[PDB]
C-alpha cells in the first residue's frame, strides 16, 4: 500500500504490494466489523480478487512511472526520452553495386540472381541485365538482410545461373555502403545515448563527440580539447599545436560525411591536430579531407585520424561448475561484450582498455555457475602471430589512441 | 499526398494498401485526445500514438525508413469532425522527407 | 443458370494466341 | 437501406449505376486460377444509356481491326455494394472487372440487359513484355509475374525458397502467368487474384492474423461441409476472399472455431430480396 | 485475465466492452458461476465499479506514455519540457485600462460590470464602484472581458449597459492602458522548440551568415575562418591574429542592426579581425562597434568589414537583329543582372568577379536574336577616372573581399 522512492541509488519507483491487509480493512468497518474475511467464502474471495487487481494496478503505475528515466525503459519508451535530447533512434538499409560477372555468352543475368559471400552474403541483382557480347558486365545488388555488412573484395560463390555464368566478383571501383540497422542495437541504444546526449549541441568537444557519432558506421570517437595551450600532451597524445581538437573516429564510415560531420561542428577557429606520427593513423597523411563550407566561401581542411588496430586473446579457464555443461558459449559471450551488445558495460572502443577481470565479469554476466578460474587476455598488432602463452597476462594499457577487436577464434577455453 | 476517408465515430480502424505497404490504424478516443494503433504488414509498429496537428504519427526513424511513408493530421485529431474538417494525409518516402525537412526549419 | 456456366467455360478458351 | 453501385470506366468517364435501376449482381471469387465473375442484370435503361454502354462492349477492333495497344480495349467496371442509415454510408469494393458478354434476358415493356464481367480480362497484353527468369526461387517468379500483371502482390508461404528451372517459358500470355503459378505446387498453396491484389499464400494459413472477421449472426445455420464451415450472411462489407473467420454459432455450437475463406457468393439485389454472401471456409493453422 | 496492457510497443488500450467482460469474467469465476450480474444487484454495481476502474487507469497511462517526447507532449507537460531552453508558455491577460472619464449627473452610482464598449467590439467591464462628483465627471477602471491585447484607443467609449444619470464614457490620453497577453497554445510552444533547435544547430560561420543575411538590406556575406594558428593567407585574406573569424557585409543596412546580428550569432572566444590593410573597408575605425547584450547590461564589441567597391565598365560592340532594340535596354539588363535581380545568376556579390563571358550571357538572356561580336570588362576604384581603351579585358578577377557594381553609364553599347 505504499510506493517506494528510491531517492538515489535506484531512481526507481517500486511498489510495496502488501495491499490484501488494506483491503480487507476496508472491507472491514465498511461492511461492518464482524465480516468473516476467512478464504472459501465469497466475500473471501471478492477481497483476494481486489487485492490481485490492486496490486496489479499499482505494478502497471510503477513501471509506467519508472519508464521516464533511462536504463530501465525498453523500445519506444527510452526512445521518447532519446527523442527528447533529439538522439535519433535509426533505420535499416542495404544496398551495393558495381559488382563485376564474368560469364559465357549473352547470358540474361536475370534480377534477384542469388549469390553469397563468406559471411552469409545472400546477395541480389537489383534490375535484370542482359551480358554484352564481350564477356564482362557490371551490376548492381543489395544484401538480404538489414544488417552492417562488410563484403569482401573477392566473389566468393553464386547460387542462381544457367550454368554458363562463370562467376561473379568484387572489385576496387565497387561502391560499398554500410548499413545503419534498427536497434542491432537495442541494449546498447543506453550505452550510446549517453555518449550522443549533446547532438541538438554545437561547437564543443561533447557535441563533435555526439554528431561524429550520429554519422553512420561509426562504432566510437575520441575527441580531446587543448584547453592548456602550450604544446605538451594532453590526457594522452601528443599535441603540436596548442589550441586543436584530436578526433579518432573507429569503423568504416565514408569519408566525405564523416568531415561533413566534423566541420558541422567546428567550435569556431580551433584547428584539427592528427599528428605526432604513431599517434592514431592519418586519413589522408598531410592536407586532410577539404570539404566546403555551407557558408559558401572557401575550401577549408578537416583533420582526424583512424585507431591503431589490435588484436586480441583470450585464455579462460573454467569449473563447469553446478552440473551445466558449456562448451563454446564463453567466447560468444566475450565478443558479444567486446562488440558492444550488453547493457551498460560499453565494450572494446577507441578509448577502452583490455581487462581480464572485465572479461571474466562479462563471462559470469552471460553465464553464471561456471567458476572462472583464470581469464589472462594480452594483445598484439593487427597483424603478428599468437603473442605465446609467455605474453597472457591480466591487463594492457590499450592508450587514449588505438582499438582492440577480440576475435571467435581467439578466445580458448579449458575445463580444469 | 493521399487523403485517408475518415468516419465520424468516436473508435475505428481502417485498412489501407498505402505506398507498397499494408496499413491497419485503429483511431479511438482516449480521455480527451486520440489516440491511434499503427500496423503495417500486420505486425504492430505503434500503440496509443497521442495525435496532434501537424506531427507525423510514425515518429521514430526505423518506422518510416526507408521510403515507409509517414501519416500526417492536418488539425488536431476530433472525431466529430472527422471527415468535413480535419483529414489524415499519408506522404510517401520522398514527400515525408520533403515534409521533415519544412518542419526541421519551422 | 447452365447458359452462365458455359458462357464461363467458353471464356476460359480466349487467350492472345490462335495457336 | 442497401446502396448498390455499378460504376463502368468509359472515355466520357464513370457512369455510376444507381440502386434506384433494377440491378442484380451474382459474383463468384474463389481461391483458385480462374478469373471470379459476376453477372449482372440491370433493368430499366434508357435508349441513351444503352447507347452508350452496350455500344462500347464489343469483342471486335482486336480481331478483325486492330485498335488496340492498352487499356481502352474493353470497359473496366467496379462494384461499390454495402448498406446506410442515419446519414452514414458502407459502400466497399466487391468486383473489379471487364465486361466479356452482353445480352438481354427481359423483352420490352422492361429492356433489361445482363453483362457478364471477369476479374482480369485484360489477358490481350502485351504477350509477356518482360521473359520470365531462366532459374529463380518461387518467391522471385510470384514477384515477376506481379510486376507483368501490373498488380501489387502478397506473397505469403513456406515454399518461396525454392528454385526452380524454366518457371514459365511456355506461357502465352499474362492470364497463364496466374494458371502456372497455380500448376507448381498445388496441394494446398493456390494463388489467385483479389480485385487488383495478387495473393499467392498456402491454403491453410490467413493472408491476415490481425483481421480476422467475428461472425456471430448468420442467415440460415453454419453448417459443416467435406472441407470446413459454410454458411451464408447479410452483406458485410469486411469479408474479403482468403480472409480469417471467427464463427461463433448457437444452432451448431460444434461449428465454432477460426477458419480461412476459399470462396465466396456474393448475391445483391437492390430490388429483390437476395442479398446474401455465401463463405465457403476451411480450418485455419 | 489483465493481460499485459504495457508491453513494449507503448501502451495498448482495449475497449471497455472488453475490459467488462474481463471484469464479469473474474466476478463469475470468485463468487460463482452463475451469478446474477445484472447492473441493479450489489455484485452488478461492484463489477460495474471495477469496469470503471481498470480503464480509467489505462487510459491515463497510454495518455501520458511517451510524455518525454517534446514532439507530440501537451500541457504543463509540454510546458515543463519548453522551460529547459528557457521558452516559456505566456499568462493570458486582458486589458487593464485605468482613468476612463465618465461624465455624469450630480451623484450618480456607477456598478462593477457596467460593460462598456469600444466602438468595435471589445467589450470592457467597470471593476470598481465609483461615485460622480459634484463637478460632473470622474474616472474608473476597466477591464478586458476577452484576453490579448484589445486596442483600447483614445475616444468616446459607448455604454452597453448604462444606469440612470450616466451620460458618456471617454479614454482620454491620461489613460494607461496597460496591454493584456493571449497565453501560448502547444503548437506555438513545439514551433518555437524547434525555432530554438534550428538556432543552436549551427556552428560559428554558418550561424554567422544566417543571422546576418536575415538583416534587411543585406544583399550578400562573405564568412572566412582561420582556424591555422598562424598570421596567414587562407584563401584570399590575409588575417591578422593566429584564431579569428572575418566577415564581410555588402548592402548598407543598419550598422546597429547588422553588429547585434553580429553579436546573437557571435560563436564566442574566436574574436573578430579587421583583417590587414585593403582586406576589405574597416569601417567603424579601429574599435569595433558596440552593442548591448539584450540579456546582461554588459556591452560587447563586435568588428566587421564592408566590400572593397570596385566600378565596372563593360564595352560590348553588339550586331543589330531583325527586330529593332535599344541600347538603354541592353544597359538595363546588365545593370539588372548586376544587381542579381534575374533568377538562378547569382550576380555581382562579394567575392564574385567580373567575367565579360557571364555578361555576355546575361545580355543574350534578356536580349535574344542580337548578334554579339566582342564583350570587354575593366574595373577601377570607386570614384576614379574611367579605363582607357585597350584597359579592358575578356574576364576580371576580384578578391575575397570586393564588389563589383556596374550602372546604366558604365556599359559603352555600340551597334556595329
Amino acid at each position: 500500500a505504499n510506493y517506494n522512492y528510491i531517492v538515489d541509488t535506484g531512481v526507481i519507483v517500486a511498489d510495496t504490494a502488501d495491499v490484501l491487509s488494506d483491503v480487507e480493512a476496508e472491507f472491514r468497518a465498511a461492511l461492518g466489523a464482524n465480516i468473516n474475511l476467512a478464504a472459501s467464502t465469497p466475500q473471501g474471495s471478492l477481497v483476494a480478487a481486489e487485492a490481485i487487481a490492486r496490486s496489479s494496478v499499482m505494478r502497471n503505475e510503477a513501471r509506467i512511472a519508472n519508464t521516464i528515466n533511462p536504463n530501465v525503459s525498453f523500445g519506444t519508451f527510452l526512445d521518447a526520452i532519446c527523442a527528447l535530447m533529439g538522439i535519433e533512434r535509426g533505420s535499416d538499409l542495404s544496398t551495393f553495386g558495381y559488382g563485376v560477372q564474368v560469364t559465357g555468352r549473352s547470358q540474361t543475368r536475370i534480377s534477384t540472381g542469388s549469390r553469397v559471400q563468406t559471411p552469409a552474403g545472400a546477395i541480389f541483382t537489383v534490375l535484370s541485365d542482359v551480358t554484352i557480347p564481350a564477356g564482362g558486365v557490371a551490376t548492381i545488388d543489395i544484401k538480404s538482410q538489414e544488417y552492417g555488412n562488410i563484403p569482401l573484395p573477392v566473389g566468393n560463390l553464386i547460387i542462381i545461373d544457367g550454368t554458363i555464368g562463370w562467376s561473379g566478383a568484387k572489385v576496387i571501383a565497387s561502391t560499398r555502403v554500410d548499413p545503419g540497422s534498427r536497434q542491432m542495437s537495442d541494449a546498447e541504444l543506453k550505452n550510446a545515448r549517453v555518449n550522443r546526449l549533446a547532438i541538438q549541441g554545437r561547437n564543443s568537444t561533447m557535441a563533435i563527440k555526439a554528431y561524429v557519432s550520429a554519422v553512420p558506421n561509426v562504432t566510437s570517437v575520441n575527441v580531446i580539447e587543448n584547453n592548456t595551450g602550450a604544446v605538451q600532451v594532453v590526457n594522452g597524445v601528443s599535441f603540436t599545436l596548442p589550441y586543436a581538437v584530436w578526433v579518432c573516429v573507429a569503423g568504416n564510415p565514408d569519408k566525405q560525411a564523416v568531415a561533413d560531420a566534423l566541420w558541422a561542428a567546428h567550435n569556431g577557429g580551433t584547428p584539427w591536430d592528427y599528428g605526432a606520427t604513431n599517434n592514431g593513423v592519418p586519413v589522408d597523411g598531410p592536407n586532410g579531407v577539404p570539404v566546403r563550407d555551407p557558408a559558401s566561401g572557401r575550401k577549408y581542411v578537416v583533420k582526424w585520424t583512424t585507431p591503431i588496430m589490435y588484436d586480441g586473446y583470450v585464455n579462460v579457464t573454467v569449473q563447469q561448475g553446478s552440473s551445466s555443461v558449456a562448451p563454446e558459449a564463453i567466447q560468444n559471450a566475450v565478443v558479444n561484450y567486446a562488440q558492444g551488445k550488453v547493457e551498460g558495460e560499453e565494450g572494446l572502443v577507441v578509448g577502452a582498455s583490455l581487462s581480464a577481470f572485465e572479461v571474466a565479469g562479462a563471462i559470469a554476466r552471460e553465464i553464471p555457475g561456471i567458476y572462472i578460474k583464470l581469464c589472462q587476455v594480452a594483445c598484439v598488432a593487427a597483424g603478428s602471430p599468437a603473442p605465446a602463452p609467455g605474453d597472457f597476462t591480466s591487463e594492457y594499457v590499450m592508450s587514449a589512441f588505438g582499438q582492440a577487436t577480440i576475435s571467435v577464434g581467439n578466445v580458448r577455453v579449458t575445463f580444469v | 499526398m493521399k487523403k485517408i476517408p475518415l468516419t465520424a465515430v468516436p473508435n475505428q480502424a481502417i485498412s489501407f494498401n498505402a505506398g507498397s505497404s499494408y496499413w491497419k490504424i485503429r483511431l479511438y478516443q482516449n480521455m480527451d485526445m486520440m489516440n491511434a494503433d499503427i500496423s503495417r504488414d500486420g505486425v504492430i509498429v505503434c500503440h496509443g500514438v497521442r495525435c496532434f496537428g501537424g506531427i507525423p504519427l510514425l515518429q521514430y526513424s526505423r518506422q518510416y525508413r526507408p521510403d515507409y511513408g509517414n501519416f500526417v493530421f492536418d488539425r488536431d485529431a476530433d472525431w466529430t469532425l472527422f471527415g468535413d474538417g480535419i483529414n489524415l494525409f499519408y506522404l510517401d518516402g520522398a514527400e515525408f522527407a520533403e515534409y521533415q525537412a519544412l518542419a526541421t526549419r519551422k | 443458370q447452365l447458359t452462365t456456366a458455359i458462357q464461363d467455360a467458353q471464356n476460359d478458351s480466349a487467350t492472345k494466341i490462335l495457336y | 437501406k442497401r446502396i448498390l453501385r455499378v460504376t463502368f470506366n468509359m472515355p466520357y468517364g464513370p457512369e455510376v449505376i444507381r440502386e434506384d435501376l433494377d440491378v442484380r449482381v451474382r459474383i463468384m471469387k474463389a481461391a483458385l486460377r480462374i478469373q471470379n465473375r459476376a453477372t449482372m442484370e440491370i433493368f430499366g435503361l434508357t435508349t441513351q444509356l444503352r447507347e452508350s454502354l452496350l455500344s462500347q462492349f464489343t469483342a471486335w477492333k482486336h480481331r478483325q481491326r486492330q485498335v488496340g495497344r492498352e487499356d481502352e480495349l474493353m470497359i473496366k467496371v467496379s462494384v461499390e455494394a454495402g448498406y446506410s442509415d442515419q446519414g452514414r454510408e458502407q459502400v466497399s469494393r466487391v468486383f473489379v472487372g471487364e465486361v466479356a458478354i452482353v445480352d438481354i434476358i427481359s423483352p420490352p415493356p422492361d429492356i433489361g440487359i445482363r453483362i457478364q464481367c471477369y476479374t482480369r480480362q485484360i489477358d490481350r497484353t502485351k504477350t509477356i513484355r518482360n521473359m520470365p527468369p531462366a532459374n529463380t526461387t518461387f518467391v522471385k517468379f510470384v514477384e515477376w509475374g506481379a510486376n507483368e500483371m501490373g498488380l501489387n502482390f502478397i506473397c505469403d508461404t513456406s515454399y518461396n525458397d525454392q528454385v526452380l528451372k524454366n518457371p514459365g517459358r511456355s506461357i502465352t500470355v499474362a492470364s497463364a502467368i496466374l494458371a502456372s503459378i497455380q500448376d507448381m505446387y498445388m496441394p494446398d498453396v493456390a494463388a489467385f487474384v483479389d480485385d487488383d491484389i495478387l495473393i499467392v499464400k498456402d491454403r491453410d494459413k490467413v493472408i491476415r492474423p490481425d483481421e480476422v472477421t467475428n461472425v456471430n449472426s448468420f442467415v440460415g445455420i453454419p453448417s459443416w461441409s467435406e472441407w470446413g464451415v459454410e454458411f451464408q450472411c447479410l452483406f458485410e462489407p469486411s469479408i474479403r476472399v482468403a480472409g480469417g473467420v471467427a464463427v461463433e454459432s448457437l444452432m451448431n455450437p460444434s461449428v465454432n472455431g477460426n477458419y480461412v475463406i476459399t470462396a465466396l457468393e456474393y448475391d445483391l439485389a437492390s430490388r429483390d430480396r437476395p442479398f446474401y454472401i455465401k463463405v465457403m471456409g476451411s480450418p485455419a493453422a
